């Protein structure tokens, strides 16, 4: 079953590829419509993998250097194994003379396909959480805000070290544990500091003045936690709060530039306004001029946005050169700014949690989610991950598309035509999570193509940790290219692979012009049809899904940015950017369920029609759970309709990370706007027929 | 939406309290003890006055003025709710000696009154007639 | 009394045993009853010359010099709804106009006739007619503003170097035993700033559990970090500033911070003080050698060096102009060890209206005179009353020019003393010439006035008027004058032709102002004669010569001798004096001459001795009052009596080392010299240290450095200073 093939690779090496059997002739690579790609997890969770303490193994050949792998030939006779990329033989280490074949080394079973090596060499670096706390919000805003930052000092490591960074018209960096005094240094939040001037005007384990130990320091800082107050300066009547949030961000960067560069750290940056003042100013103090819209910035009506993005995105290739986290927590009415601070986030692995008020429980239980601890006691984030990514002699890498940046690393396996963050063999990944998914995207230049993961990256426990996934999958035969081909589709795969490309391209700037180009090409390629007869097209039970998926993504708010607020369609992207395959499909295509006595909850499909008087809905967004109920229901056996889908919702509610927002509406009510605007060119039925009527023609 | 404040004794503008803070002065300052001096038996007990980018705002009571300056822009409405919260505390302090005093700032200590209360009106977080000042003048 | 001639030569002891007094000017017995008292107001010519060349011939500094702020014992205070003052030059109705029509009343400055109101009513019986000294109550029109409230802005250096004397720990004890004496009502408001490399603020807010310190490292950039509880109400915050003052000296014990960045800090210690002004006490304790106003290091000159003074900048001039326009006075406490460019520093005070404090090698453990010094004039800086944004006007009678003034000012229109502060312990100086000829006049008056905001929030007015008699006799002018006052501008005068010049030609303008003037006075009469008021004046320009100012051979390094200059710019005349010339008891034999009137106490007299080691004896023990310090230097042969009876020792031997002070011991020896002492510190705010040290041999005998009449290696003794006079009067 292909179906079972692409499960069980996903569920054993966390990769999913738009097809599974490669184009094996030049003349088709160049007229492959979905690219070769994949949709790479390097962190994904499965049943209790043994975490393998020696070293990895690594091919004796100065530019290959792979890691030995279940594709690799062994000679447990002679000692010897040949590498499977670079055809080099080689010599086992000593710790490997005891080899034998009725006890193997675990990389070489087909079951540690992707398996994990710990590297315990050198002493091993403390966590470091740098709170960027923002003030000017109100005061039930601000004591909810100051409550989950002290839960959160509750669980970090003993040995992580912590600093606090507050700030609204003024920046301050805190020196901790002080006694008896609790100083500050204060900066003017309108002009900015490079890390060498903040170096010079400020000044076993190691640590600064500015970031302590928990264990030596949770107790003072959970006091100045809870003795923070809103900006001391006032603000005048129509006017803004002074938010110098532009400068606060590069004080906490140039901080950990200069005291602890190439180190997992965590810029954890707590907003409640848009910045108004210095470098990243969002929106003037004038109250009378709102922020800006997706109308304003196509109008040229928004001076501050490039001059705005510019700033935050310096700041994001600096702590991601260095090698450091910016997560982005904004609750407010208003807008934020996250439209010009999404670099920071996008670029690192850091979180990007947007809400109305930190006084919710939407991000309370969201907060702590970050904290989320695994079977030991230890946060389910890693830092500083490297992916390097080896392949055959006949696959060239495009570039990524995901949280990463390129190491400008160059080398056989870069392709010419670069795509995403491209030209490169490696990638820098300074957050992660078993969540974080990346889009890499190939090219090709009896059987068998070879691509290896290799990823290292710190621990949270602190220790220097490797994962090596290797994938084989066959060429195509020669004699049956194009059928092999079409039978290895993963429709699924392809249509996050090409929705990547297009909101990539959308976020670089028509976009759904090629996006439409290729579903007629694929449909060609692929389909069954009489030429000039659109009622005789047909597609496999392999395509028969890529177009309604490109029918709800083409009218999605990836891509229709307007009717939603600039921070809302970057909030969007950035998390569809980033998740597997089954929570993206989730994205673009949101999922029905009715509930009726009629039988049991079934799903049902994104259509009006589905839509009953006598039925209660569960449509499951990504970002939103919703609960409708039909005119008749809207009023022992009542009871169990009425919360069948609330027991259902509750538990998805709990293991999605970014917590959706709950709604419960009926008919007419306000709130089931939502449902009617995912639901039904004009409807699929109109789309369908004009995609037939240009597949049966011209080419 | 910033700040001046005089009280002064009617009848022959005797400065009571005041309280001032810069980081000009001098010129509403002046206009200030001009009006004062106009002031008599028969002005309005409750008064509007426009100075270009500025506006004061006053009111009478036990021939006491409460004057008040500030931006233009500033919420007419707020301004007489502050000088009656400084009348009433005033009046209730201070009411019955003002007609016996005969120094300049014989209440200087009022200072700390006035800008405690002052505070509570210039920030936004914490929540008649009108003539253009040059004709009284 | 005496008109008689004096020959110098032949007298030699020409110092009398009483304390001097000042001159009494030749005016009726009416008028000179109800002049000006000669402590806060007095002139070097009592008999001022008719004409400039009468002045000149006379070789003589006519010159004012006053103390207008000081305690008095009684102040008449008028609280006059009209203030009396001339239409045309402004001065002040005082007792010395002309009454005629009983309703008119002729100024006795600009001579204009002034019509008294329906108020002042016998108008002469007047109270601002009746006394010299009066304060006024200024109304509305005198004010430029509300009454500022009392502010205090301490700024503490806690480098390295701040941190090892240990001034920081004291200073804080005083404030905190001075709290509730601070002067102000409840709108005082009080401040803190430390510095170093960085600038410290100072929060302090009831909602939170402990003050807070702001820094600001951007030293070339220096603002206000929090714009509410930094100057805080002292009556309202007295807890939080307390805490504040028992923590400060705790926080810097480990400090590694060399550097000081005095310029910013002052900077910053301004624009927080900028809205409202007041005083600023500054602690400084080494060069300042970081960021805007750094100061080079000196070489210390020896007594090889010649006399080859100015500031090496002026950031400190221009940021006290910037403190005077905003009603800002500095105060700089310099403890340095080191060199510290004081001649630059110093400006920080002279041109606010500040005094500047010098403790020299300040330590808390190895210098215990800088120590209680400190202590007792912390004392009384603290306590000492204070004006606010003050100015003040000398005025004098037409005809009579001022031209130039002494002290710690701004001067703004000719006739315009901007005081930021005023303060009891200052004293000012005015140099005068005939403009024009005083044919018309035989009596000029003079009148100088305090506007200022007292420390409860009233303006007020203190008003000091003096009248002198007009002379055309180059004998009458000399009958008339004053040696102290006349040695007192000559200090001024000599102090400018130093930054002016060179400290070569101040001393000789100060050799000159002795020959030229009896040189003068011999050409219009074998050995040296001068007038008897003039008896003292080559005594006085000689002791002059040797002070830490103007002393030349000496080991003096260059922070002592601006300091010494400070002093003579600021201080009155009596500590001038003092200073100059100390009096010089014999204290190991007291009797009963003495002013044994005061109810249970007897208080005896000892005669005034002549500073010369000659009046010395190894038997006996000898007290010298130099104003500021009483030096108690003990014989290698003093009598068995005294080391047991007073000192309470049983030997010279056992005399310690450092004594802080006599003990108070069951004698009546003791009793004696306690009663004297006591007294003499009586008549003095600024409490005086004793320390009995000066032995015969613990190398602090600086006592002898006073011992002006004596030669040394590298000055003349006064015999052959008169016999140098002498040479050049008759050449
Ligand atoms: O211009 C003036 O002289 C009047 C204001 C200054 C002043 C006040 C009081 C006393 C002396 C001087
Ligand atoms: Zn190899
Ligand atoms: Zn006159």
């Amino acid at each position: 079953t292909y179906l079972e093939f692409i499960q069980q690779n996903e569920e054993r090496d966390g990769v999913r590829f738009s097809w599974n059997v490669w184009p094996s002739s030049r003349l088709e690579a160049t007229r492959m419509v979905v690219p070769v790609a994949a949709l790479f997890t390097p962190l994904k969770e499965r049943p209790d993998l043994p975490p393998i303490q020696y070293e990895p193994v690594l091919c004796s050949r100065t530019t290959c250097r792979a890691v030995l792998n279940p594709l690799c030939q062994v000679d447990y006779r002679a000692k010897l194994w040949a590498c499977n990329f670079c055809y080099q033989r080689n010599q086992f280490p000593p710790s490997y003379a005891g080899i034998s074949e009725l006890n193997q080394p675990a990389e070489l079973l087909p079951q540690f396909s992707s398996i994990e090596y710990v590297v315990l060499r050198g002493p091993q670096m403390p966590l470091i959480f740098l709170y960027v706390v923002d003030t000017c919000m109100e005061d039930e805003d601000l004591q909810a805000l100051k409550e989950s930052m002290q839960m959160s000092l509750s669980l970090l490591p003993p040995t992580a070290l912590v600093g606090l960074i507050t700030f609204g018209r003024m920046v301050q960096v805190h020196e901790l544990g002080c006694e008896g005094i609790s100083k500050s240094y204060v900066f003017r939040g309108t002009k900015d500091l490079s890390a060498k001037q903040l170096q010079e005007m400020l000044g076993p384990p190691p640590s600064n003045r500015f970031l302590q130990p928990v264990q030596k320091i949770d107790m003072n800082l959970t006091d100045l936690l809870g003795e923070l107050q809103r900006d001391p300066w006032p603000v005048p009547q129509g006017k803004r709060p002074l938010r110098s949030s532009g400068v606060a961000l590069s004080i906490a960067v140039g901080l950990l530039e200069c005291t602890f560069p190439n180190t997992g750290a965590r810029i954890m940056m707590f907003i409640g306004g848009p910045a108004t003042q210095g470098p990243g100013m969002v929106v003037g103090d004038e109250l009378k001029t709102p922020i800006r819209s997706w109308h304003d910035i196509d109008k040229d009506n928004a001076k501050y946005v490039k001059k705005g993005t510019k700033h935050f995105e310096a700041l994001a290739n600096r702590a991601a050169t260095t090698g450091h986290v910016i997560d982005i927590y904004a609750c407010a009415l208003d807008q934020t700014g996250l439209l010009e601070m999404k670099c920071c986030p996008n670029l690192t692995g850091g979180y990007m949690v947007m809400g109305d008020s930190f006084n919710t429980s939407l991000f309370k239980q969201t907060f702590q989610r970050v904290f989320t601890k695994d079977m030991h006691g230890q946060f389910k984030m890693g830092f500083g991950g490297t992916l390097e990514i080896k392949t055959s002699r006949e696959i060239k890498i495009s570039g990524a598309i995901g949280p990463c940046v390129s190491l400008n690393s160059k080398g056989p396996c870069v392709s010419e035509n670069e795509i995403g963050t491209g030209g490169t063999c490696q990638w820098k990944i300074c957050g992660l999570s078993p969540t974080t998914t990346l889009a890499i995207y190939f090219e090709v230049v009896g059987g068998r193509g070879a691509i290896q993961f290799v990823t290292q990256y710190q621990h949270s426990s602190g220790q220097r940790r490797i994962r090596v996934t290797t994938i084989a999958r066959n060429w195509a035969d020669a004699q049956t290219q194009i059928q092999n081909i079409a039978a290895s589709f993963d429709q699924e795969a392809a249509a996050i692979l090409m929705a990547r490309l297009a909101i990539y391209r959308a976020e670089t700037e028509d976009v759904l012009r090629w996006l439409d180009r290729q579903l007629i090409r694929l449909c060609q390629k692929f389909g069954e049809y009489h030429k000039d007869d659109p009622s005789s097209f047909r597609f496999s039970e392999t395509f028969s899904l890529y177009p309604q998926f490109m029918f709800h993504l083409r009218r999605s708010s990836f891509l229709q940015v307007f009717n939603n607020s600039p921070d809302e369609s970057s909030y969007y992207r950035h998390h569809f950017m980033r998740q597997d395959l089954t929570q993206s499909l989730i994205m673009i295509q949101p999922i029905l369920y009715a509930y009726s006595f009629s039988g049991p909850p079934e799903p049902v499909l994104l259509d009006s029609s589905s839509i009953l008087a006598d039925r209660i809905l569960l449509m499951d967004t990504f970002f939103q759970i919703l609960i409708y109920h039909g005119e008749t229901i809207a009023q022992e056996n009542f009871r169990h309709l009425l919360q069948a889908p609330v027991d259902d919702a509750q538990e998805i509610l709990h293991s999605r990370f970014p917590m959706p927002r709950y709604i419960d509406t009926e008919h007419g009510g306000s709130q089931a706007r939502f449902l009617l605007s995912k639901v039904n060119d004009v409807s699929l039925q109109v789309f369908m027929d004009h995609l037939k009527k240009l597949a049966v023609s011209s080419a | 939406m910033v700040l001046l404040t005089m009280i002064a004794r009617v009848a022959d503008g005797l400065p009571l309290a005041a309280s001032m803070q810069e980081d000009d002065l001098q010129q509403y300052q002046s206009q200030a003890k001009q009006l004062f001096r106009k002031l008599n038996e028969q002005s309005p007990t409750r008064c509007t006055l426009e100075a270009g980018a500025m506006t004061f705002h006053y009111i009478i009571e036990q021939g006491v003025c409460y004057l008040v300056l500030c931006e233009a822009a500033f919420p007419k409405k707020l301004a007489f709710a502050y000088l009656e919260d400084l009348h009433s505390e005033f009046d209730e302090q201070h009411g019955k000696k003002v007609p016996t005093v005969s120094r300049p700032y014989s209440f200087i200590e009022f200072d700390t009154f006035i800008q405690k209360t002052k505070k509570l009106y210039i920030d936004s977080r914490a929540r008649i007639m009108v003539a253009n000042i040059e004709e009284v003048l | 009394e005496g008109l008689r001639v004096v020959n110098l030569l032949q007298e030699r002891n020409m110092l009398p045993s009483t304390p001097l007094k000042p001159p009494v000017p030749n005016l009726h017995e009416d008028i000179q009853k109800l002049n000006c008292n000669p402590e806060l107001f007095r002139c070097t010519l009592t008999s001022i010359p008719q004409t400039q060349a009468l002045l000149n011939k006379a070789k003589l500094p006519l010159g004012l010099l006053l103390h207008p702020f000081k305690d008095l014992v009684q102040l008449p205070v008028v609280t006059s709804s009209t203030i009396v003052r001339c239409r045309s030059c402004r001065t002040y109705i005082n007792p010395f106009v002309s009454f005629l029509d009983q309703r008119r009343w002729k100024c006795n400055l600009c001579y204009r006739v002034n019509d008294v109101p329906e108020e002042f009513l016998e108008p002469h019986r007047r109270p601002e007619v009746q006394n010299a000294t009066i304060e006024f109550m200024a109304p509305s029109e005198y004010m430029l503003r509300p009454p500022q409230p009392p502010v205090y802005l301490f700024v503490f250096d806690v480098s390295h170097n701040a941190v090892e004397t240990g001034y920081l720990n004291s200073v804080c004890q005083s404030l905190l035993d001075n709290l509730d004496l601070l002067p102000g009502n409840t709108r005082t408001k009080i401040g803190f700033i430390t510095f170093d490399s960085t600038i410290h603020f100072y929060g302090l807010q009831e909602s939170l559990s402990q003050p807070q310190m702001l820094i600001v490292s951007d030293i070339e950039d220096v603002f206000i970090p929090m714009p509410e509880n930094l100057l805080v109400n002292l009556n309202e915050s007295k807890e939080l500033v307390q805490d504040l003052l028992k923590t400060l000296p705790q926080m810097f014990t480990k400090t590694l911070e060399t550097q000081s960045a005095l310029g910013p800090a002052l900077q910053a210690a301004f624009k927080l003080m900028s809205p409202t002004g007041g005083r600023m006490s500054v602690f400084q304790t080494q060069l300042p050698t970081l960021g805007v106003g750094a100061l080079k290091p000196r070489e210390e000159p020896n007594h090889r060096s010649s006399a080859k003074m100015t500031p090496s900048t002026d950031f400190y001039k221009k940021l006290a102009l910037d403190c005077s326009g905003q009603q800002v006075a500095v105060d700089l406490f310099l403890l340095s060890g080191q060199y510290s460019d004081l001649a630059s520093l110093g400006c920080i005070s002279r041109y606010s209206a500040g005094s500047v404090y010098y403790y020299p090698s300040y330590h808390h453990q190895h210098n215990p005179v800088q120590v209680q010094k400190l202590q007792k004039e912390l004392q009384r800086y603290l306590t000492r009353k204070i004006g606010f944004e003050a100015v003040m006007r000398i005025r004098c009678t037409k005809g009579l020019s001022i031209h130039t003034f002494h002290g710690n000012f701004f001067v703004r229109s000719t006739d315009l003393l901007s005081l930021p502060n005023v303060n009891p312990d200052a004293g000012y100086a005015v140099q005068m010439s005939v403009e024009e000829s005083l044919t018309d006049t035989q009596l000029v008056s003079f009148q100088s006035a305090l506007l200022y905001t007292s420390s409860k929030g009233e303006r007020r007015i203190r008003v000091h008027t003096l009248c002198l008699p007009v002379v055309s006799t180059l004998n009458d002018v000399f009958l008339g004058a004053d040696v102290q006052a006349i040695s007192g501008l000559l200090a001024n005068m000599a102090v400018d032709r130093s930054m002016t010049a060179s400290l070569s030609d101040a001393r000789d303008a100060l050799v000159n102002a002795v020959i030229d003037s009896l040189s003068a006075y011999r050409s219009s009469v074998p050995g040296l004669m001068v007038p008897f008021s003039l008896r003292l004046f080559p005594l006085f320009v000689l002791a002059l010569l040797k002070q830490k100012s103007f002393q030349t051979g000496t080991n003096a390094r260059l922070d002592e001798r601006i300091f010494a200059m400070c002093q003579v710019k600021n201080q009155p005349l009596v500590y001038l004096m003092l200073t100059t010339h100390p009096s010089l008891y014999r204290v190991d034999n007291l009797s009963d001459e003495g002013a044994l009137n005061i109810s249970d106490r007897t208080i005896p007299q000892p005669p005034i001795l002549q500073l010369s080691v000659e009046k010395l004896s190894r038997d006996g023990a000898f007290l010298m009052d130099a104003g500021s310090v009483l030096m108690l230097w003990v014989g290698k042969n003093c009598t068995q009596n005294f080391l047991s009876q007073v000192l309470g020792v049983q030997n010279y031997a056992s005399i310690p080392q450092p004594m802080t002070d006599l003990p108070e011991l069951d004698t009546p020896e003791s009793a004696r010299i306690i009663a004297f002492i006591s007294w003499l510190r009586e008549q003095r705010p600024f409490f005086p240290i004793l320390y009995v040290i000066a032995d015969e041999s613990p190398m602090k005998a600086n006592f002898l450095q006073n011992m002006i009449e004596d030669r040394t290696e590298s000055a003349l003794s006064y015999y052959e200073f008169l016999l140098h006079i002498q040479q050049q009067v008759n050449k």
